[PDB]
Protein backbone atom coordinates (compact mmCIF):
# COMPACT_ATOMS: atom_id res chain seq x y z
CA UNK A 1 0.00 0.00 0.00
CA UNK A 2 0.89 3.05 -1.30
CA UNK A 3 0.71 6.01 1.75
CA UNK A 4 -0.38 9.31 1.13
CA UNK A 5 0.21 12.34 3.66
CA UNK A 6 -1.54 15.21 2.74
CA UNK A 7 -1.29 18.86 4.53
CA UNK A 8 -2.80 21.26 6.08
CA UNK A 9 -5.46 19.87 7.48
CA UNK A 10 -7.34 22.88 7.89
CA UNK A 11 -6.65 26.16 5.36
CA UNK A 12 -8.35 29.49 6.27
CA UNK A 13 -8.41 31.42 2.95
CA UNK A 14 -10.00 34.66 1.53
CA UNK A 15 -11.49 35.08 -1.88
CA UNK A 16 -8.97 36.61 -4.20
CA UNK A 17 -5.65 34.99 -2.65
CA UNK A 18 -3.73 31.80 -3.71
CA UNK A 19 -3.30 28.70 -1.85
CA UNK A 20 -1.65 25.27 -2.25
CA UNK A 21 -2.27 22.20 -0.76
CA UNK A 22 0.64 19.06 -0.16
CA UNK A 23 0.89 15.61 -0.83
CA UNK A 24 3.94 13.50 -0.60
CA UNK A 25 4.22 9.49 -1.03
CA UNK A 26 5.60 6.74 0.70
CA UNK A 27 7.01 5.57 -2.53
CA UNK A 28 7.67 6.85 -6.19
CA UNK A 29 4.14 7.05 -8.32
CA UNK A 30 5.98 9.24 -11.24
CA UNK A 31 3.33 11.82 -12.03
CA UNK A 32 0.12 9.42 -11.45
CA UNK A 33 -1.87 11.77 -8.18
CA UNK A 34 -5.00 12.61 -8.68
CA UNK A 35 -7.30 15.77 -6.92
CA UNK A 36 -11.08 15.42 -5.84
CA UNK A 37 -13.29 18.01 -4.80
CA UNK A 38 -16.14 16.96 -2.56
CA UNK A 39 -18.65 19.91 -1.40
CA UNK A 40 -21.76 19.21 0.59
CA UNK A 41 -24.73 18.13 -1.66
CA UNK A 42 -23.39 17.50 -4.36
CA UNK A 43 -20.92 14.66 -6.20
CA UNK A 44 -17.19 13.87 -5.75
CA UNK A 45 -15.55 15.48 -8.93
CA UNK A 46 -12.40 15.23 -10.29
CA UNK A 47 -9.99 18.47 -10.53
CA UNK A 48 -7.09 16.77 -11.93
CA UNK A 49 -5.60 13.20 -12.61
CA UNK A 50 -1.88 12.16 -13.90
CA UNK A 51 -0.30 15.26 -11.32
CA UNK A 52 -1.04 18.04 -14.46
CA UNK A 53 -3.52 17.13 -16.56
CA UNK A 54 -6.68 19.39 -16.04
CA UNK A 55 -10.18 17.62 -16.23
CA UNK A 56 -12.74 18.80 -18.97
CA UNK A 57 -14.98 21.64 -17.32
CA UNK A 58 -12.69 22.35 -14.64
CA UNK A 59 -11.27 26.43 -14.34
CA UNK A 60 -7.45 26.86 -14.89
CA UNK A 61 -7.28 28.42 -11.41
CA UNK A 62 -6.51 24.77 -10.62
CA UNK A 63 -3.42 23.98 -11.35
CA UNK A 64 -1.24 20.50 -10.06
CA UNK A 65 2.23 19.88 -10.44
CA UNK A 66 5.07 17.52 -8.75
CA UNK A 67 6.49 14.36 -10.14
CA UNK A 68 7.75 10.95 -7.82
CA UNK A 69 7.03 11.67 -4.66
CA UNK A 70 5.55 15.47 -3.70
CA UNK A 71 2.97 17.53 -5.12
CA UNK A 72 0.67 20.38 -4.93
CA UNK A 73 -2.81 21.46 -5.91
CA UNK A 74 -2.69 25.17 -6.56
CA UNK A 75 -6.13 27.43 -6.16
CA UNK A 76 -5.21 30.94 -7.80
CA UNK A 77 -7.20 33.93 -7.31
CA UNK A 78 -10.01 32.09 -5.32
CA UNK A 79 -13.07 31.91 -5.84
CA UNK A 80 -16.55 31.80 -3.36
CA UNK A 81 -17.68 28.71 -4.84
CA UNK A 82 -13.74 26.75 -4.14
CA UNK A 83 -14.36 26.64 -0.17
CA UNK A 84 -15.01 23.33 -0.02
CA UNK A 85 -12.99 19.38 0.94
CA UNK A 86 -10.32 18.60 -1.15
CA UNK A 87 -8.42 14.84 -1.74
CA UNK A 88 -5.12 13.85 -3.38
CA UNK A 89 -5.25 9.72 -4.39
CA UNK A 90 -2.56 8.13 -6.05
CA UNK A 91 -3.58 5.94 -9.44
CA UNK A 92 -0.09 4.27 -9.89
CA UNK A 93 -1.46 1.09 -8.44
CA UNK A 94 -4.34 -1.10 -6.53
CA UNK A 95 -5.35 -0.04 -3.73
CA UNK A 96 -5.70 2.85 -5.22
CA UNK A 97 -5.16 5.45 -1.72
CA UNK A 98 -6.23 8.57 -0.85
CA UNK A 99 -4.94 11.17 1.21
CA UNK A 100 -6.41 12.49 4.95
CA UNK A 101 -8.50 15.90 3.16
CA UNK A 102 -7.55 19.23 3.14
CA UNK A 103 -10.92 21.29 4.47
CA UNK A 104 -10.62 24.83 2.63
CA UNK A 105 -12.39 27.07 5.12
CA UNK A 106 -13.14 31.07 5.26
CA UNK A 107 -11.06 33.41 6.88
CA UNK A 108 -13.04 36.15 9.22
CA UNK A 109 -11.66 38.40 12.13
CA UNK A 110 -11.25 36.79 15.44
CA UNK A 111 -14.50 36.46 17.68
CA UNK A 112 -14.54 34.70 21.25
CA UNK A 113 -17.45 32.35 22.05
CA UNK A 114 -20.38 33.09 24.72
CA UNK A 115 -19.85 30.38 27.28
CA UNK A 116 -23.06 28.45 28.85
CA UNK A 117 -22.90 25.50 31.43
CA UNK A 118 -26.53 23.62 31.58
CA UNK A 119 -26.80 20.85 34.51
CA UNK A 120 -28.88 17.95 33.85
CA UNK A 121 -32.58 18.13 33.76
CA UNK A 122 -34.62 16.43 36.40
CA UNK A 123 -36.25 14.24 34.24
CA UNK A 124 -33.67 12.85 32.81
CA UNK A 125 -32.12 12.02 36.59
CA UNK A 126 -35.42 10.64 36.82
CA UNK A 127 -34.39 7.77 34.31
CA UNK A 128 -31.02 7.07 35.71
CA UNK A 129 -28.74 9.11 33.71
CA UNK A 130 -26.62 12.81 34.18
CA UNK A 131 -25.70 15.03 31.34
CA UNK A 132 -24.12 18.40 31.90
CA UNK A 133 -23.77 20.37 27.99
CA UNK A 134 -21.50 23.19 28.17
CA UNK A 135 -22.09 25.37 24.93
CA UNK A 136 -19.60 27.88 23.36
CA UNK A 137 -21.57 29.64 20.70
CA UNK A 138 -20.11 31.72 17.51
CA UNK A 139 -16.43 31.90 17.73
CA UNK A 140 -13.88 31.99 15.28
CA UNK A 141 -11.09 30.60 14.58
CA UNK A 142 -11.96 26.71 15.05
CA UNK A 143 -8.91 25.74 18.09
CA UNK A 144 -10.68 25.79 21.66
CA UNK A 145 -9.89 23.53 24.53
CA UNK A 146 -12.56 22.48 26.99
CA UNK A 147 -12.01 21.00 30.18
CA UNK A 148 -14.16 19.22 32.31
CA UNK A 149 -13.85 19.08 36.32
CA UNK A 150 -15.80 17.96 38.87
CA UNK A 151 -15.03 18.69 42.66
CA UNK A 152 -11.51 19.81 41.10
CA UNK A 153 -10.98 16.74 39.56
CA UNK A 154 -9.87 17.33 35.82
CA UNK A 155 -12.13 14.28 34.03
CA UNK A 156 -11.01 12.10 30.93
CA UNK A 157 -13.05 9.63 28.95
CA UNK A 158 -16.83 10.57 29.99
CA UNK A 159 -17.56 13.46 27.74
CA UNK A 160 -18.26 14.01 24.42
CA UNK A 161 -17.56 17.14 21.58
CA UNK A 162 -19.80 17.80 18.62
CA UNK A 163 -18.96 20.92 16.02
CA UNK A 164 -20.74 22.54 13.60
CA UNK A 165 -20.14 23.84 10.10
CA UNK A 166 -18.75 26.84 9.74
CA UNK A 167 -21.84 29.42 9.54
CA UNK A 168 -22.67 30.43 5.97
CA UNK A 169 -23.77 33.93 7.35
CA UNK A 170 -21.01 35.15 10.02
CA UNK A 171 -18.32 31.84 9.19
CA UNK A 172 -18.06 31.83 12.67
CA UNK A 173 -18.36 28.05 14.74
CA UNK A 174 -20.25 26.75 17.49
CA UNK A 175 -19.62 23.79 19.91
CA UNK A 176 -21.21 21.78 22.17
CA UNK A 177 -19.38 19.24 25.12
CA UNK A 178 -21.58 16.89 26.78
CA UNK A 179 -20.12 15.13 30.27
CA UNK A 180 -22.34 11.85 30.44
CA UNK A 181 -22.30 10.58 34.18
CA UNK A 182 -24.44 8.04 36.16
CA UNK A 183 -27.30 9.13 38.69
CA UNK A 184 -25.83 7.50 41.24
CA UNK A 185 -22.16 9.32 40.74
CA UNK A 186 -23.75 12.80 39.71
CA UNK A 187 -25.30 12.26 43.09
CA UNK A 188 -21.68 11.76 44.83
CA UNK A 189 -20.13 15.43 43.83
CA UNK A 190 -21.07 18.75 43.86
CA UNK A 191 -19.51 21.28 41.91
CA UNK A 192 -19.47 20.95 37.96
CA UNK A 193 -17.13 23.65 36.16
CA UNK A 194 -16.17 23.62 32.33
CA UNK A 195 -13.34 25.30 31.85
CA UNK A 196 -12.56 27.20 28.11
CA UNK A 197 -9.70 27.92 26.28
CA UNK A 198 -9.68 30.01 23.26
CA UNK A 199 -7.49 32.58 21.54
CA UNK A 200 -10.36 35.57 21.36
CA UNK A 201 -10.84 35.32 25.32
CA UNK A 202 -8.28 37.37 27.00
CA UNK A 203 -7.79 34.38 29.87
CA UNK A 204 -9.34 31.09 30.26
CA UNK A 205 -13.25 31.31 31.24
CA UNK A 206 -14.99 29.04 34.02
CA UNK A 207 -18.58 28.20 34.25
CA UNK A 208 -19.81 26.01 37.26
CA UNK A 209 -22.74 25.38 38.73
CA UNK A 210 -23.16 23.41 42.59
CA UNK A 211 -25.63 20.17 42.11
CA UNK A 212 -28.86 21.58 43.92
CA UNK B 1 -25.20 12.73 -19.43
CA UNK B 2 -23.33 10.30 -17.44
CA UNK B 3 -25.55 8.53 -14.45
CA UNK B 4 -24.47 6.05 -11.43
CA UNK B 5 -27.19 5.22 -9.22
CA UNK B 6 -26.55 3.00 -6.20
CA UNK B 7 -28.94 0.95 -4.13
CA UNK B 8 -29.34 -2.00 -1.25
CA UNK B 9 -27.59 -0.11 1.45
CA UNK B 10 -29.48 -0.74 4.76
CA UNK B 11 -28.87 -1.44 8.04
CA UNK B 12 -27.03 -4.79 9.10
CA UNK B 13 -25.90 -6.74 11.73
CA UNK B 14 -22.12 -7.70 12.50
CA UNK B 15 -21.10 -11.18 11.10
CA UNK B 16 -24.43 -10.49 8.65
CA UNK B 17 -24.61 -9.87 4.87
CA UNK B 18 -25.86 -7.30 1.96
CA UNK B 19 -25.99 -6.77 -1.69
CA UNK B 20 -25.39 -3.17 -3.22
CA UNK B 21 -25.67 -2.69 -6.65
CA UNK B 22 -25.09 0.35 -8.99
CA UNK B 23 -27.48 0.86 -12.51
CA UNK B 24 -25.71 3.25 -14.76
CA UNK B 25 -26.19 5.13 -17.71
CA UNK B 26 -25.46 8.15 -20.69
CA UNK B 27 -21.96 5.73 -21.75
CA UNK B 28 -21.28 2.02 -22.98
CA UNK B 29 -20.40 0.42 -19.78
CA UNK B 30 -19.42 -2.50 -21.46
CA UNK B 31 -15.79 -0.44 -22.61
CA UNK B 32 -15.44 0.77 -18.60
CA UNK B 33 -13.44 -0.94 -15.49
CA UNK B 34 -15.47 -0.02 -12.43
CA UNK B 35 -14.46 0.69 -8.82
CA UNK B 36 -15.78 0.99 -5.41
CA UNK B 37 -15.17 3.83 -2.69
CA UNK B 38 -16.45 4.37 0.90
CA UNK B 39 -16.95 7.51 3.01
CA UNK B 40 -16.42 6.85 6.34
CA UNK B 41 -18.24 8.44 9.28
CA UNK B 42 -14.71 10.23 9.84
CA UNK B 43 -15.03 11.21 6.83
CA UNK B 44 -11.72 9.54 5.65
CA UNK B 45 -11.89 7.96 1.80
CA UNK B 46 -11.13 4.38 1.22
CA UNK B 47 -11.55 2.70 -2.10
CA UNK B 48 -12.94 -1.00 -1.91
CA UNK B 49 -12.82 -2.96 -4.44
CA UNK B 50 -12.31 -2.91 -8.48
CA UNK B 51 -13.80 -4.80 -11.27
CA UNK B 52 -12.45 -4.69 -14.86
CA UNK B 53 -14.15 -4.00 -18.21
CA UNK B 54 -15.07 -8.14 -19.62
CA UNK B 55 -14.91 -9.28 -15.58
CA UNK B 56 -11.57 -10.60 -16.10
CA UNK B 57 -9.38 -9.55 -13.33
CA UNK B 58 -11.38 -7.98 -9.58
CA UNK B 59 -9.27 -6.33 -7.33
CA UNK B 60 -9.96 -5.76 -3.44
CA UNK B 61 -8.50 -3.56 -0.58
CA UNK B 62 -6.46 -5.49 2.58
CA UNK B 63 -9.20 -4.93 5.00
CA UNK B 64 -12.31 -6.44 2.48
CA UNK B 65 -10.82 -9.02 0.89
CA UNK B 66 -12.11 -12.87 1.34
CA UNK B 67 -15.47 -11.27 2.70
CA UNK B 68 -16.46 -9.27 -0.72
CA UNK B 69 -16.93 -10.18 -3.83
CA UNK B 70 -17.20 -7.53 -6.68
CA UNK B 71 -19.52 -8.62 -10.31
CA UNK B 72 -20.94 -6.76 -13.12
CA UNK B 73 -23.72 -7.85 -16.11
CA UNK B 74 -23.06 -5.97 -18.78
CA UNK B 75 -26.40 -6.57 -20.58
CA UNK B 76 -28.28 -5.35 -17.42
CA UNK B 77 -25.78 -2.08 -17.10
CA UNK B 78 -25.27 -3.32 -13.17
CA UNK B 79 -22.03 -3.13 -11.27
CA UNK B 80 -22.46 -5.35 -7.42
CA UNK B 81 -20.61 -5.52 -4.20
CA UNK B 82 -22.07 -8.37 -2.04
CA UNK B 83 -20.88 -8.22 1.25
CA UNK B 84 -20.50 -10.57 4.29
CA UNK B 85 -18.97 -10.97 7.48
CA UNK B 86 -19.72 -7.47 7.95
CA UNK B 87 -17.70 -5.95 10.71
CA UNK B 88 -18.71 -2.40 12.59
CA UNK B 89 -15.66 -0.65 10.69
CA UNK B 90 -17.54 -0.90 7.28
CA UNK B 91 -20.09 1.58 8.36
CA UNK B 92 -19.93 4.22 5.77
CA UNK B 93 -21.65 5.57 2.38
CA UNK B 94 -20.58 3.26 -0.79
CA UNK B 95 -19.77 5.16 -4.20
CA UNK B 96 -19.49 3.01 -7.51
CA UNK B 97 -16.85 5.40 -9.89
CA UNK B 98 -16.14 4.81 -13.41
CA UNK B 99 -11.95 4.79 -13.71
CA UNK B 100 -10.47 6.65 -16.85
CA UNK B 101 -9.68 4.43 -19.66
CA UNK B 102 -6.07 5.39 -19.76
CA UNK B 103 -4.46 2.00 -18.14
CA UNK B 104 -6.29 -0.90 -16.31
CA UNK B 105 -5.76 1.24 -12.85
CA UNK B 106 -6.57 4.94 -12.84
CA UNK B 107 -8.35 8.05 -11.51
CA UNK B 108 -12.06 8.23 -11.47
CA UNK B 109 -13.81 10.65 -13.56
CA UNK B 110 -17.50 9.82 -12.48
CA UNK B 111 -18.72 9.15 -9.29
CA UNK B 112 -22.28 8.25 -8.25
CA UNK B 113 -24.47 9.96 -5.25
CA UNK B 114 -23.76 7.02 -2.81
CA UNK B 115 -25.89 4.48 -0.74
CA UNK B 116 -25.55 4.54 2.92
CA UNK B 117 -24.30 0.80 5.16
CA UNK B 118 -24.86 1.25 8.85
CA UNK B 119 -23.24 -2.43 10.71
CA UNK B 120 -24.73 -2.57 14.06
CA UNK B 121 -26.07 -4.85 17.35
CA UNK B 122 -28.55 -1.64 18.34
CA UNK B 123 -31.96 -1.81 17.55
CA UNK B 124 -34.65 0.77 16.48
CA UNK B 125 -35.30 3.28 19.50
CA UNK B 126 -36.62 6.17 19.67
CA UNK B 127 -34.91 9.43 21.25
CA UNK B 128 -35.85 10.62 24.86
CA UNK B 129 -35.69 14.31 24.56
CA UNK B 130 -34.89 16.86 27.80
CA UNK B 131 -35.34 20.51 27.74
CA UNK B 132 -31.84 22.99 27.96
CA UNK B 133 -33.59 25.22 30.39
CA UNK B 134 -32.17 29.67 30.32
CA UNK B 135 -30.74 31.73 33.23
CA UNK B 136 -27.06 31.04 34.32
CA UNK B 137 -28.98 40.24 28.00
CA UNK B 138 -28.71 37.08 25.73
CA UNK B 139 -29.96 33.90 26.82
CA UNK B 140 -28.86 30.21 25.82
CA UNK B 141 -31.41 27.59 25.78
CA UNK B 142 -31.82 24.08 23.89
CA UNK B 143 -33.03 21.07 23.97
CA UNK B 144 -30.56 17.19 24.23
CA UNK B 145 -32.12 14.41 22.01
CA UNK B 146 -30.70 11.21 23.53
CA UNK B 147 -30.11 7.28 22.81
CA UNK B 148 -32.01 7.38 19.24
CA UNK B 149 -31.15 4.68 16.80
CA UNK B 150 -30.61 4.88 13.69
CA UNK B 151 -29.96 8.15 12.20
CA UNK B 152 -31.12 10.52 11.39
CA UNK B 153 -33.40 12.89 13.39
CA UNK B 154 -34.70 16.18 12.19
CA UNK B 155 -35.43 19.53 14.75
CA UNK B 156 -36.87 22.41 14.43
CA UNK B 157 -38.30 25.14 16.60
CA UNK B 158 -41.65 26.34 16.93
CA UNK B 159 -42.35 24.41 13.59
CA UNK B 160 -39.66 26.52 11.25
CA UNK B 161 -40.95 29.46 12.40
CA UNK B 162 -37.77 30.26 14.39
CA UNK B 163 -34.79 30.09 12.39
CA UNK B 164 -31.93 32.87 13.33
CA UNK B 165 -29.85 31.46 16.62
CA UNK B 166 -30.48 27.75 16.08
CA UNK B 167 -28.17 25.63 15.90
CA UNK B 168 -28.24 21.76 15.75
CA UNK B 169 -25.58 19.81 16.16
CA UNK B 170 -23.55 16.26 14.46
CA UNK B 171 -24.75 13.84 16.18
CA UNK B 172 -22.21 11.69 18.11
CA UNK B 173 -22.50 7.84 18.55
CA UNK B 174 -22.00 6.59 22.05
CA UNK B 175 -20.40 3.71 23.79
CA UNK B 176 -23.70 2.37 24.39
CA UNK B 177 -23.87 2.15 20.76
CA UNK B 178 -26.89 5.00 20.19
CA UNK B 179 -26.68 8.60 18.51
CA UNK B 180 -26.62 11.40 21.11
CA UNK B 181 -27.73 15.05 19.75
CA UNK B 182 -28.23 18.76 21.30
CA UNK B 183 -30.01 21.90 19.84
CA UNK B 184 -29.79 24.74 20.78
CA UNK B 185 -30.99 28.48 19.97
CA UNK B 186 -29.88 32.22 21.31
CA UNK B 187 -32.90 34.66 21.75
CA UNK B 188 -33.18 38.30 23.66
CA UNK B 189 -33.23 37.96 27.49
CA UNK B 190 -36.80 39.95 26.85
CA UNK B 191 -38.08 37.07 24.95
CA UNK B 192 -37.83 34.66 27.99
CA UNK B 193 -41.50 34.88 29.68
CA UNK B 194 -43.41 36.86 26.70
CA UNK B 195 -42.33 34.20 24.18
CA UNK B 196 -42.92 30.18 24.18
CA UNK B 197 -39.87 27.76 22.60
CA UNK B 198 -40.18 24.81 21.45
CA UNK B 199 -38.19 21.68 19.91
CA UNK B 200 -39.86 19.58 17.22
CA UNK B 201 -37.63 16.57 17.32
CA UNK B 202 -38.62 13.94 14.88
CA UNK B 203 -37.66 10.49 14.28
CA UNK B 204 -38.70 8.75 10.90
CA UNK B 205 -37.26 5.05 11.60
CA UNK B 206 -39.18 4.89 14.78
CA UNK B 207 -42.01 6.49 13.82
CA UNK B 208 -41.34 9.09 16.77
CA UNK B 209 -42.46 13.15 16.69
CA UNK B 210 -42.20 14.86 20.21
CA UNK B 211 -42.74 18.35 20.72
CA UNK B 212 -40.62 19.40 24.07
CA UNK B 213 -41.55 22.67 25.52
CA UNK B 214 -38.28 24.54 26.77
CA UNK B 215 -38.97 26.96 29.57
CA UNK B 216 -36.50 28.34 32.52
CA UNK B 217 -36.13 27.53 36.47
CA UNK C 1 14.23 -1.94 -9.78
CA UNK C 2 15.09 -5.75 -9.70
CA UNK C 3 11.89 -6.39 -10.99
CA UNK C 4 12.38 -4.86 -14.19
CA UNK C 5 15.96 -5.99 -14.63
CA UNK C 6 14.29 -9.85 -14.37
CA UNK C 7 11.86 -8.98 -17.25
CA UNK C 8 15.01 -7.79 -19.22
CA UNK C 9 16.64 -10.88 -18.79
CA UNK C 10 13.66 -13.26 -19.36
CA UNK C 11 12.84 -10.62 -22.91
CA UNK C 12 16.66 -11.20 -23.50
CA UNK C 13 17.50 -14.55 -23.21
CA UNK C 14 13.69 -16.23 -23.83
CA UNK C 15 12.05 -14.01 -26.28
CA UNK C 16 12.55 -13.19 -30.54
CA UNK C 17 12.75 -9.65 -31.43
CA UNK C 18 10.02 -10.79 -34.12
CA UNK C 19 7.49 -11.72 -30.74
CA UNK C 20 9.33 -8.75 -29.01
CA UNK C 21 8.12 -6.23 -31.77
CA UNK C 22 4.57 -7.56 -32.15
CA UNK C 23 4.23 -6.49 -28.31
CA UNK C 24 5.88 -3.36 -28.32
CA UNK C 25 3.65 -2.27 -31.59
CA UNK C 26 0.33 -3.67 -30.58
CA UNK C 27 -0.95 -1.76 -27.41
CA UNK C 28 -3.72 -4.50 -27.41
CA UNK C 29 -1.24 -7.04 -26.51
CA UNK C 30 0.40 -4.68 -24.40
CA UNK C 31 -2.18 -3.95 -22.21
CA UNK C 32 -2.77 -7.40 -21.73
CA UNK C 33 0.70 -8.28 -20.83
CA UNK C 34 1.05 -5.16 -17.87
CA UNK C 35 -2.88 -5.72 -16.66
CA UNK C 36 -1.69 -10.02 -16.43
CA UNK C 37 1.60 -9.35 -14.68
CA UNK C 38 -0.49 -6.22 -12.20
CA UNK C 39 2.54 -3.99 -12.90
CA UNK C 40 2.02 -0.09 -11.27
CA UNK C 41 1.87 2.31 -13.91
CA UNK C 42 5.14 4.09 -13.56
CA UNK C 43 7.33 0.18 -14.12
CA UNK C 44 4.91 -0.36 -17.12
CA UNK C 45 6.60 2.74 -18.06
CA UNK C 46 9.77 2.31 -17.16
CA UNK C 47 9.64 -1.66 -19.07
CA UNK C 48 8.27 -0.15 -22.16
CA UNK C 49 11.09 2.33 -22.19
CA UNK C 50 13.78 -0.14 -21.21
CA UNK C 51 11.99 -2.90 -24.21
CA UNK C 52 12.40 -0.02 -26.51
CA UNK C 53 15.78 0.10 -26.26
CA UNK C 54 16.58 -3.24 -26.02
CA UNK C 55 14.21 -3.90 -29.25
CA UNK C 56 16.53 -1.36 -31.30
CA UNK C 57 19.31 -2.85 -30.74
Amino acid sequence: DVQITQSPSYLAASPGETITINCRASKIISKYLAWYQEKPGKTIKLLIYSGFTLQSGIPSRFSGSGSGTDFTLTISSLEPEDFAMYYCQQHNEYPLTFGAGTKLEIKRTVAAPSVFIFPPSDEQLKSGTASVVCLLNNFYPREAKVQWKVDNALQSGNSQESVTEQDSKDSTYSLSSTLTLSKADYEKHKVYACEVTHQGLSSPVTKSFNRG
Amino acid sequence: EVMLVESGGGLVRPGGSLKLSCTASGFTFSRCAMSWVRQTPEKRLEWVSAISRDSTYTYYSDSVKGRFTVSRDNAKNTLYLQMSSLRSEDTAMYYCARQIDDYYVDALDYWGQGTSVTVSSASTKGPSVFPLAPSSGTAALGCLVKDYFPEPVTVSWNSGALTSGVHTFPAVLQSSGLYSLSSVVTVPSSSLGTQTYICNVNHKPSNTKVDKKVEPK
Amino acid sequence: SIFIEDYLKYFQDQVSRENLLQLLTDDEAWNGFVAAAELPRDEADELRKALNKLASH
